[PDB]
């Protein structure tokens, strides 16, 4: 029954800086509190437990500090290493209930980069399968925020079509969104001219960019 | 320092049960008390339960009691997690995991909540849906939209199932400036994933390019040809 909330849902900062992050408790879990560090499709990473204590092997950077309802795992001169999405474990309720929190990415802020939109048509032989996907491309920006909109003949139509963004990256360190139109064939066939729009926060001005089939 | 190893992931279907093995080796096993920890895709760890295996005793979480069960086998040391009547939402990674109690075996034990030692994590997907290899289409590069430098292009594997699919281009090679997108669930039960490359358009006509979709579960290798069309 105990919640485990993570305030800090998204947390950007950069490289060397100083990294905090707050896990907050329903009722009081004492001490038995841990730390996790999970990098994207990796098993997590016991870092600290016992609230204030770190795992045998792991970088004195990372602090933990906190008791009772109220855990920081506040992080000194952040890493390279150190992305990864940081969640807090509370394992003090008996019998065995524990819980954790929702968690916390520790993604590397840098500069606000607008976002190239390739709008890729579907391939004919696509089409002969018997639907058709727009791919509308967003690549290498950063605040992951960049709200995308299909129009379909100057149609606000939104519904089929999905988004996915792609982790922070290694060089680079931005993000790569991906929205995608599937429609039929006969309403592919329906429409002239599909547009995809984004507004990114990086972006001067919305850039629509589209195409007519053929 | 123990290493712990899980049994392979396995696509179950709607109303069944899942059983997912975790070899644990490198130390004295009934020292160890070992814990299921599942992760939906996107979402974030949830408890699962813990064994207290020296005392063959399990505690389980409240919204899966009775669905779920923990048992281990010290004979051949392997931890085991049982999950029957599987919705879709089950769908996720379960990771074994354990943490090391004191001289158990001497009646010593610290009785640990957090896990020190996970396993690899062993992927579960629950669908209605049935297992069938991927279709790849190219995504003409953008020769309308983008030049003067380089222009993307790349491909749309689309409609595959169960998870995961691995991509590279030119036979393994542009495996640079390439951002493969994760996969997304359509409606239909089934995956769709895209991967691009943005490369240099004075570059098309001359090398071929090919992104290499692999499907192991289907068991179906696919390549396609993505010609500057």
């Amino acid at each position: 029954d105990i919640v485990m909330t993570q305030s800090p849902a998204t947390l950007s900062v950069s490289p060397g800086e100083r990294a905090t992050l707050s896990c907050r408790a329903s009722e009081s879990v004492s001490s038995d509190l841990a730390w996790y560090q999970q990098k994207p499709g990796q098993a997590p990473r016991l870092l600290i437990y016992g609230a204030s204590t770190r795992a045998t092997g792991v970088p004195a950077r990372f602090s933990g500090s906190g008791s009772g309802a109220e855990f920081t795992l506040t992080i000194s001169s952040l890493q390279s290493e150190d992305f990864a999405v940081y969640y807090c474990q509370q394992y003090n309720n008996w019998p065995p209930r524990y819980t954790f929190g929702q968690g916390t990415r520790l993604e590397i802020k840098r500069t606000v980069a607008a976002p190239s939109v390739f709008i890729f048509p579907p391939s004919d032989e696509q089409l002969k399968s018997g639907t058709a996907s727009v791919v509308c491309l967003l690549n290498n920006f950063y605040p992951r925020e960049a709200k995308v909109q299909w129009k379909v003949d100057n149609a606000l139509q939104s519904g089929n079509s999905q988004e996915s963004v792609t982790e922070q990256d290694s060089k680079d360190s931005t993000y790569s969104l991906s929205s995608t139109l599937t429609l039929s064939k006969a309403d592919y066939e329906k429409h002239k001219v599909y547009a995809c729009e984004v507004t990114h926060q990086g972006l001067s001005s919305p850039v629509t960019k589209s195409f007519n089939r053929g | 320092e123990v290493q712990l190893v899980e049994s392979g992931a396995e696509v179950k279907k709607p109303g069944s049960s899942v059983k997912v093995s975790c070899k644990a080796s490198g130390d004295t096993f009934i020292r160890y008390s070992f814990t299921w920890v599942r992760q939906a895709p996107g979402q974030g760890l949830e408890w699962m339960g813990r064994i207290i295996t020296i005392l063959d005793v399990a505690h389980y979480a409240p919204h899966l009691q009775g669905r779920v069960t923990i048992t281990a086998d010290k004979s051949t040391s392997t931890v085991y997690l049982e999950l029957r009547n599987l919705r879709s939402d089950d769908t996720a990674v379960y990771f074994c995991a354990g943490v090391y109690e004191g001289e158990a075996d001497e009646g010593e034990y610290d009785n640990n909540g957090f896990l020190k030692h996970w396993g690899q994590g062993t992927l579960v997907t629950v669908s209605s849906a049935s297992t069938k290899g991927p279709s790849v289409f190219p995504l003409a590069p953008s020769s309308k939209s983008t030049s003067g430098g380089t222009a993307a292009l790349g491909c749309l594997v689309k409609d595959y199932f169960p998870e995961p699919v691995t991509v590279s281009w030119n036979s393994g090679a542009l495996t640079s400036g390439v951002h493969t997108f994760p996969a997304v669930l359509q409606s239909s039960g089934l995956y769709s994933l895209s991967s691009v490359v943005t490369v240099p358009s004075s570059s098309l006509g001359t090398q071929t390019y090919i992104c290499n979709v692999n499907h192991k579960p289907s068991n179906t290798k696919v390549d396609k040809k993505v010609e500057p069309k």
